[PDB]
């Protein structure tokens, strides 16, 4: 049973010092707990002063010439092997067109060396840090050598008389030592240090390792990034001027730079090569790591979205060929990704044999089911997957989640009604996508019971929508799924006006967010004091969820028009300055709505945009003209790098709008005071005997 | 009685030719017949699923072996194939000379096939058998047909994780025959065996699969290594004392390991199922990274005691050793397992697989035995005993008393004289003159009645190599007389080879040139008809030559170094042009014994294209169609039947 | 019998707490990303058994360059701590401090940002070095001297050799020291301008103004608070939390004490002294040879 682990458990320690009292209190397991509390009361005070595998060695290193050889009637390969510690095995089989396949008879290959040299460097070193080197000399004859060991000279690192300093090492037969070198980086770089060993008269033996260790500049990174809009049919922003950076705890040694990207084709660069499908995808465009299973779909739904655009608009030709199997080399990675967090019954776990979560397998239903288009044939799988989820609505016609991924509303007292009906609206979009996984002729209960959950759940959000006291948030996904589903009319134009009355409004922008009653005490009713010249304030990632699913909505609702550009344009200034959003949630369901307005708002026409950037840095005077299009892909190349310090100052043309964002990226010596406020933390070192004599008592 | 003879392999594979014989007997010595043969289907109406072939026999030309190609068109045209397994498919051989002369029933005659969907053979390798979470697997495919040359089908590949959730599914072109792929595995991976299949896209059940373990990383301080004296304890009641081993532990970079090692003692049975001494554990400081352990019989007496002796005795199980070793300057323990230590009646094991299970009165009996030692290797040199007796109706009971030595592949053949009147042979090995390895077995006679035995007879029992010519006696035994000739013919995987007729001399031989068609086992089927009884034998001759068909071989040649690294050359050796596919291996995976997954060998390949023998045994029995049968082939003469095979494996 | 001995690989612990201080019950995943001192590595064996034993606390670990990445399922309301181990392979010391922040995954708006250094009266802190890489190390650090302090090289007219001819000076000021306080890897000094000499980029400098030095850790510098020293260099790239400039303390920056009276008038010095004092004046008023 599980009261064997429990009580393996138990008795196992622990880094924190922790009694079994508090320690069991975390378990929250009964017949788990039992077994786990008395085994660890046996250990905590009784006991003073393997059972099913073993721990065999697991890691091994890379099978070199994994390949395949032409071979005539003979070939000759030439291996370079440095020092190798364990002997190889060479295999090979032949397979020809005459005489069929023969197995070669394997050969083993060795380099035992005589003398053999171990260099080992720390990750990074911050500049100025003093690190003392242990190069590890080993010697493996049956006699003593004396060897003459220095460390060649680099610029920028403190070597001893400039690296030309050389000790003499004795080392004996058979034994290994360690030859100390200090050295001191006085600049920040990525510099290569190579240890040089000769022997001196003994014998003609030598060796030498070159490793390259990272200097990094002191303190810790910060960065802000800025988005600024680009309108010439404006005539009062043809021109504005960009403020340098003043950071009160900047670092002082070492210029920095601010880098600027401008662009007037932000749908090809954000979902072309240089974006979404590029090999990275927008897993590497966000900062955030991307453990957990939601984070897996990362992986998918952009790439995805970015599919449909470029399927649907038809103009895979403007991107390299290298695009395609990007794309599908994307939607592999992520499908083989989530695939281990799905339990037996057909539900997804947050994490590997976690609780099951109702939101995250009706996400990973909604976007495995738009995975079919181009990695289709799988019905059977998510099949069982919405089955299992038709298992969790409630009789009010809501779904329950005892394990929910993502808390988000903050509006005290609705709080619970937000995210009843968010995550019901949710699960609805997911259901609907299911649909379309089935055209099958037989197995028609499951989409009856399907519709029939649809229609149900429908009802709940119909009679929270009209009676108006939702969140912004619980509003966009409810318009959006009354939409989607197609929900009788009286109910669909109810959480419309609902969903639109709620919208903040400022010059060619239209957003929502926070907005449970008057926000500003010198607005005008629906615009806001904001031109061309100020920046595009950043937004939370709520924001740009919920904008995402009423952008998603209005394109159901009317298609193009007015409030889809302005909501779009929005979003579209909103982006990270790299690619992406604030976090994966908004990233995914803001790239959905982009994708499907770029498809709808698609013209072949060409307008274009002519920007002239200018600044005074350290390198003096400099000026960039550019003239940009619709057609064309940009990005990551043509970033340009001013002075952090200095104002920049631009001047845009044309007849298209565009976008310039700006990224400050330097190092804090203080965390100012603008954090720390809803959350904490506190980070202490002790040291190893310090706190070992602490525990001990 | 003339009659119309239908030979044919036991099971149909599609897409694969199904070689079908026929043979004309008892003619006239004027007559000629041309007819037809063809499959159809039985489960639907009678429609044939493949093409028809025709053939003519004259009484003096008088058999031919045809190819009969079965293609995927005309099974599924016929209504055969997809997801239901093990059809049954008639092959009839039409003429009208059965209902226009021999005034039969209709115009067809068959034999019932067994169906499978399997065809070629696929071989798949990863670039490693071992990974952890986050490593990058490269794998590939090779395809190749039934006479094992590069196929340019295309193929199904997909992958399987833990929990058996098809995770990755590609299908391609194989214009190079050759599929290379890579995937990444996911850094929050369970641990446990992942699977990758691979089939022909439109072989079905034509799959071939490899598998590879994914755990958690451990990459310990220092590696250790338990070695017994003796990889093997003696149970024997004259001699239990055996029982010593060396333990070693060493850096990775070769430091000796100094420190205490523990070592418990224990018992290990089928499947597992661990038990152990809680009162007998041996510790000793290490000395030079080593510590040389021995068991004493008191001990061992006193915990077969605290064990209260277990069930029965310890002939089944195998001696437990747990290592634990915990290094003095660093204070970290590291843990080791010997699971090796089987109880033995006797280090040499007597394998009589290839002896068959049917005397012929008045021709020699071929006892042929394998010595293999430990699970090593085959054990060449060992003498092996043999004591036969023969029982013999109201007579005396003679005895036969005759040793050989092993050699080559540590085989064993030894003829055994049968006298013309047995009832049955009563015979015991004894193999290796210190310890007894025994083995026993019961020959019985034939009925006396019957119509008469054939003996193929063979005069060099060593096994022979690719080159190499055997020559097979023919002899009708005993009751048989008057007939003309005697017919007979090869069998190799699965398919009929070749077939011949051989004319009767005072001693009539036959010669096969072994080459690398019958590679690596054949039958060799021979019969003659008395009247209108066929009677018939058969052999297996197992090929025992490792050689490629062609040839590859590595050498690693001069070395130079300028001491970055040091650099050697690689020479790849071939015969004709070929595509000459590599792979580097650490030794320390194979080295401790972890798991049976071997790389691919010439062996296993060898094992592979012989999947498709379709016989049983190793030589017919009392009747021909047992014969027939056990050599693999389905046969019908009008009169006689041969049933369909209702499983692929052997029973 | 008795040895003085240095380990190889020094060892640490961390302990790591986090909490809400809000009263919502928003909760939510968060992430702490927690990154190491230079030169240590966390422990994974210690790691798996905060994740993978049934009293699990961290949700799941990534190990990624320096960072030591940690999941959690919610953010408590009280004070939560978690510990593990991390040991050094290579001995980097004068080690620095580094940073840590915890943020809510899906709302990285909520943050809390924090600096953390090594254990005082610790080997971390302390120098290892040769004498000569750390003279070579000390050769970007100001030049600090005494009041009227003259070198062998000093030619007479050092002051305004240093000022006009090289390296030249950009700024110059007379300032007294109020304190010192500590930022990450940099000590910074806080300074009221008592007369001002010369400036370029501080348009608006005055005197009774205050203003801010910096000057690296690793350096021997520091003016001790309650006393007035000259000093000039070159201008920064920095401003203080009120607009104003802030100035760093490098080998191209003048720092000296300035002598009092009783040094002045004592015989030894009546003549420095006088010499300092038709160095302030000149390069006060006329600048460099106008
Ligand atoms: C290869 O490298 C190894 C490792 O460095 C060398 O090993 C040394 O070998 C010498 C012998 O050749 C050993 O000598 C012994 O040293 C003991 C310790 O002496 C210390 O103090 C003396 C001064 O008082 C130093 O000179 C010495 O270096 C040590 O620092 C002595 O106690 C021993 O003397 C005792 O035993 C001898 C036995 O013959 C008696 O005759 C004496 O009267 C006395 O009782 C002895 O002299 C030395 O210990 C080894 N080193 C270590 C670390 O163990 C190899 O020599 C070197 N190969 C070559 C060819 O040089
Ligand atoms: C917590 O963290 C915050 C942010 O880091 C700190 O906030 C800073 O506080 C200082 C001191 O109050 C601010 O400095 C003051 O700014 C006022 C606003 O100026 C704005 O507009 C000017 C242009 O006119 C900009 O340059 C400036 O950046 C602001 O955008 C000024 O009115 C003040 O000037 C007054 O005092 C000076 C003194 O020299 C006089 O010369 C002036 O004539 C005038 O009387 C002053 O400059 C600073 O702006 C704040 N930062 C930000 C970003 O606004 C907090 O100080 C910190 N908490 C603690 C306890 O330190
Ligand atoms: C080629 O593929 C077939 C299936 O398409 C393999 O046949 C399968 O073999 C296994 C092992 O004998 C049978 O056992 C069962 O396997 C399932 C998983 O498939 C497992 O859940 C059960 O507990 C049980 O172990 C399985 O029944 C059988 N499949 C069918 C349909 O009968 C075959 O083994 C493959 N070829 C090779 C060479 O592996
Ligand atoms: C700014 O971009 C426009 C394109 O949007 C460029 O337009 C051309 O302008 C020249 C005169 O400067 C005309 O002769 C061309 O006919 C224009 N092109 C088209 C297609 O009509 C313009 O050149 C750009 N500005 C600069 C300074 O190069
Ligand atoms: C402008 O803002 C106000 C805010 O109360 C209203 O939401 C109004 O509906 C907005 N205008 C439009 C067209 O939605």
């Amino acid at each position: 049973p599980t009261a064997k682990r429990c009580c393996q458990d138990g008795v196992t320690r622990l880094p924190m010092m922790r009694s079994c009292e508090q320690r069991a209190a975390r378990v929250q397991q009964p017949d788990c707990r039992e077994p786990f509390l008395s085994c660890c009361q046996f250990a905590e005070s009784l006991r003073k002063k393997d059972e099913d595998d073993i721990p065999v060695r697991s890691f091994f290193p890379e099978n070199w010439l994994w390949r395949v050889e032409t071979v005539d009637r003979f070939q000759i390969l030439t291996l370079w092997l440095p020092d190798s510690l364990t002997t190889w095995e060479i295999h090979g089989l032949s397979l020809s067109k005459t005489k069929g396949l023969c197995v070669a008879t394997p050969v083993q290959l060795r380099v035992f060396r005589e003398f053999h040299l171990h260099l080992r460097l720390p990750m990074s070193v911050r500049r100025f840090e003093q690190l003392e080197l242990r190069p590890v000399l080993y010697n493996y004859l049956d006699k003593n050598l004396t060897v003459s060991v220095h460390v060649s000279p680099v610029e920028g690192l403190c070597l001893a008389g400039g690296g030309g300093l050389a000790q003499q090492v004795l080392v004996p037969a058979g034994s290994a030592r360690p030859v100390a070198f200090s050295v001191v980086p006085t600049a920040a770089a990525a510099v290569s240090l190579k240890v040089v060993a000769r022997g001196s008269f003994e014998f003609p033996v030598g060796d030498a390792v070159s490793k390259v260790l990272q200097i990094e500049k002191e303190g810790a990174i910060h960065r802000e990034e800025l988005v600024y809009e680009l309108n010439p049919l404006d005539h009062r922003g043809r021109t504005l001027e960009i403020p340098g950076n003043s950071d009160p705890n900047m670092i002082p040694d070492g210029d920095f730079n601010s880098y600027v990207r401008v662009t007037a084709s932000d749908p090809l660069d954000t979902l072309g090569s240089e974006g979404a499908l590029s090999p990275g995808g927008v897993a590497s465009l966000l900062r955030l790591p991307r453990g957990c299973g939601e984070q897996t779909m990362i992986y998918l739904a952009p790439t995805l979205a970015a599919s449909r655009y470029l399927d649907k608009t038809e103009q895979w030709s403007t991107l390299p060929p290298e695009t395609k199997d990007h794309a599908v080399d994307l939607i592999q990675k992520g499908y083989m990704r989530i695939q281990q967090f799905r339990k037996a019954d057909g539900s997804y776990a947050a994490w590997l044999s976690r609780d099951s979560s109702t939101w995250l397998t009706a996400f990973v239903l909604k976007v495995l089911s738009l995975a079919q288009e181009q990695v289709g044939g799988s019905p059977e799988k998510l099949q069982e997957t919405s089955n299992w989820l038709l298992s969790q609505q409630q009789a009010d016609g809501s779904f329950q989640d005892p394990c929910p991924v993502l808390d988000r509303s903050m509006q005290g007292g609705l709080v619970g009604n937000d995210e009843t009906v968010a995550l019901t609206a949710f699960v609805t979009i997911a259901l609907h996508h299911g649909l379309a996984v089935f055209q099958d002729e037989g197995a028609e209960p499951l989409k009856q019971r399907v519709e029939a959950s649809i229609s149900k759940a429908n009802s709940f959000l119909g009679e929270k929508a009209s009676a108006g006291l939702l969140g912004a948030h619980a509003a966009a996904i409810t318009a959006y799924a009354l939409s989607l589903t197609k929900a009788p009319v009286d109910l669909l134009g109810v959480a419309h006006n609902n969903l639109m009355a709620m919208a903040q409004e400022t010059g060619d922008n239209l957003y929502w967010g926070s907005v449970t009653g008057s926000q500003s005490n010198a607005v005008s009713p629906t615009p806001a004091p904001r031109n061309p010249s100020d920046p595009m304030p950043q937004a939370p990632a709520l924001w740009i969820e919920t904008t995402a699913y009423a952008l998603l909505h209005l394109l159901l609702h009317e298609g193009k028009a007015e409030m889809a550009d302005q909501a779009s344009a929005w979003l579209t200034r909103q982006g990270s300055f790299q690619g992406g959003f604030r976090s994966t949630q908004d990233t995914v369901i803001a790239l959905d709505a982009l994708s499907a307005y770029w498809i709808a708002s698609h013209t072949t026409e060409e307008r274009g945009l002519n920007v002239t950037l200018s600044s005074t840095g350290r390198n003096g005077f400099k000026s960039h003209a550019l003239q940009l299009n619709n057609r064309q892909i940009r990005g990551l190349e043509e970033e340009l790098q001013f002075s952090l310090g200095s104002k920049i100052n631009v001047k845009v043309g044309g007849n298209s709008k565009g976008t310039l964002k700006v990224l400050r990226t330097y190092n804090v010596l203080d965390m100012k005071n603008t954090t720390c406020q809803d959350l904490q933390i506190e980070v202490t070192v002790k040291g190893h005997v310090e706190y070992t004599m602490e525990a001990n008592e | 009685k003339p009659r119309l003879l239908l030979f044919s392999p036991s099971v149909v594979h599609l897409g694969v030719p199904l070689s079908v014989g026929v043979q004309l007997q008892d003619v006239p010595r004027g007559q000629v017949v041309k007819g037809s043969v063809f499959l159809r289907n039985p489960s639907r109406n009678n429609v044939p699923c493949s093409p028809k072939v025709d053939f003519t026999l004259s009484s003096e030309r008088d058999f031919a072996l045809l190819s009969l190609q079965v293609p995927l068109k005309d099974a599924k045209s016929c209504g055969l194939h997809q997801l239901l397994r093990g059809p049954e498919v008639q092959l009839v051989a039409h003429s009208p000379w059965l209902k226009d002369s021999l005034s039969r029933t209709t115009n067809i005659q068959g034999i019932n096939l067994l169906f499978s969907s399997r065809r070629g053979h696929l071989f798949l390798q990863t670039d490693q058998p071992i990974y952890n979470p986050g490593q990058r697997v490269r794998y590939r495919v090779f395809a190749l047909d039934q006479k094992m040359r590069p196929s340019t089908d295309t193929i199904t590949v997909m992958v399987e994780n833990s929990h058996g959730l098809r995770v990755r599914k590609k299908e391609v072109y194989m214009p190079s025959s050759i599929f290379q792929d890579d995937f990444v595995i996911p850094d929050i991976s369970e641990p446990g065996t992942w699977k990758i299949s691979a089939r022909f896209s439109d072989g079905l059940e034509s799959n071939s699969s490899t598998q590879f373990e994914v755990k958690k990383y451990v990459l310990p301080n220092f590696e250790v290594k338990i070695t017994p004296g003796k990889p093997y304890i003696l149970t024997v009641p004259g001699h239990l004392d055996e029982m010593q081993l060396d333990i070693q532990a060493r850096y990775i970079y070769g430091k000796p390991v100094q420190g205490v090692a523990y070592v418990r003692f224990g018992l290990l049975d089928e499947d597992g199922k661990k038990t152990f001494f809680r009162g007998l554990e041996s510790q000793t400081k290490l000395v030079n990274g080593q510590s040389h352990i021995s068991l004493s019989k008191a001990e061992f007496q006193d915990a077969l005691e605290k064990l209260n002796m277990g069930i029965t005795d310890l002939q089944g199980l195998r001696l437990y050793v747990a290592a634990a070793i915990i290094e003095s300057p660093g204070g970290e323990m590291e843990e080791a397992e010997l699971t090796s230590w089987y109880f033995v009646s006797s280090p040499f094991s007597l394998d009589l697989s290839k002896t068959k299970r049917h005397l012929v009165p008045g021709a020699p009996f071929l006892l042929q035995a394998l010595v293999r030692e430990m699970s090593g290797s085959p054990a060449s040199g060992i003498p092996v005993k043999v004591s036969a007796t023969v029982s013999s109706p109201g007579s005396v009971p003679e005895v036969q008393d005759i040793q050989q030595n092993t050699d080559g592949s540590g085989q064993v053949s030894i003829p055994i004289i049968i006298p013309q009147t047995i009832s049955e042979l009563q015979l015991s090995v004894s193999a290796g003159s210190p310890h007894p390895a025994i083995a026993r077995l019961t020959v019985a006679a034939p009925p006396s009645g019957g119509p008469g035995f054939l003996s193929i007879e063979r005069p060099d029992s060593r096994p022979p190599r690719v080159g190499d010519t055997l020559n097979l006696n023919l002899r009708a035994v005993g009751s048989g007389a008057t007939f003309s000739h005697y017919y007979y013919m090869i069998l190799s995987r699965g398919q009929i080879v070749f077939m011949n007729r051989e004319p009767k001399r005072t001693l009539t031989s036959v010669s096969v040139f072994v080459d690398h068609h019958l590679a690596p086992s054949f039958y060799f089927v021979a019969f003659y008809y008395h009247g209108d009884h066929p009677v018939a034998n058969s052999l297996r001759v197992d090929v025992q030559a490792g050689a490629c068909e062609g040839k590859l071989e590595l050498s690693v040649d001069g070395a130079k170094q300028y001491r970055n690294g040091e650099s050697v050359k690689l020479h790849l050796e071939t015969d004709s042009l070929a595509l000459v596919a590599l792979g580097a291996l650490d030794t320390a995976l194979y080295a401790a014994g972890s798991k049976s997954h071997k790389p691919l060998n010439m062996g296993k390949v060898f094992e592979a294209m012989n999947s498709y023998d379709l016989g049983c045994g190793p030589g017919g029995g009392d009747s021909a169609l047992q014969v027939f049968q056990a050599a693999g082939l389905a046969f019908s003469d009008g009169d006689q039947w041969t049933l369909s095979r209702k499983r692929l494996s052997c029973p | 019998a008795p040895k003085v001995v240095e380990e190889q690989e020094s060892r640490v612990h961390y302990t790591v707490c986090i909490w809400r201080n809000g009263k919502v019950g928003l909760s939510g995943m968060a992430i702490a990303d927690v990154t190491l001192l230079s030169g240590f590595h966390a422990l994974r064996a210690d790691l798996e058994k905060l994740t993978s034993l049934s009293d699990r606390y961290v949700s799941h670990f990534e190990t990624e360059g320096p960072h030591v990445l940690l999941y959690f399922d919610s953010v408590p309301t009280s004070r939560e701590c978690v510990g593990f181990e991390a040991v050094q392979e290579v001995p980097v010391g004068l080690v620095q401090p580094a940073s840590a922040t915890l943020y809510d995954y899906y709302n990285p708006e909520r943050r809390c940002s924090v600096f953390y250094g090594a254990p005082s009266k610790s080997r971390l802190l302390a120098t290892l070095c040769s004498a000569e890489v750390c003279q070579c190390a000390e050769g970007k650090c100001p030049r600090q001297r005494r009041a009227l302090e003259r070198g062998l090289q000093d030619e007479d007219g050092y002051r305004m050799k240093f000022a006009c001819y090289y390296p030249r000076v950009e700024y110059g000021f007379q300032v007294k020291v109020l304190r010192e306080d500590s930022r990450a890897a940099f000590r910074l000094f806080e300074t009221k301008i008592t007369q001002v000499l010369h400036f370029t980029k501080d348009v608006k400098a005055a005197a009774n103004q205050m203003r801010n030095f910096l000057v690296r850790a690793s350096c021997r510098l520091r003016l001790e608070p309650g006393k007035e020293y000259l000093i000039m260099g070159l201008d920064g790239a920095t401003y203080d939390l009120e607009g104003h400039p802030q100035y760093l303390l490098d080998s191209n920056s003048w720092i000296e004490e300035m002598p009092s009276e009783r040094l002045c008038r004592s015989t030894r010095q009546r003549a420095a002294c006088a010499q300092l004092n038709d160095f302030l004046q000149e390069y006060g008023t006329q600048g460099c040879q106008v």
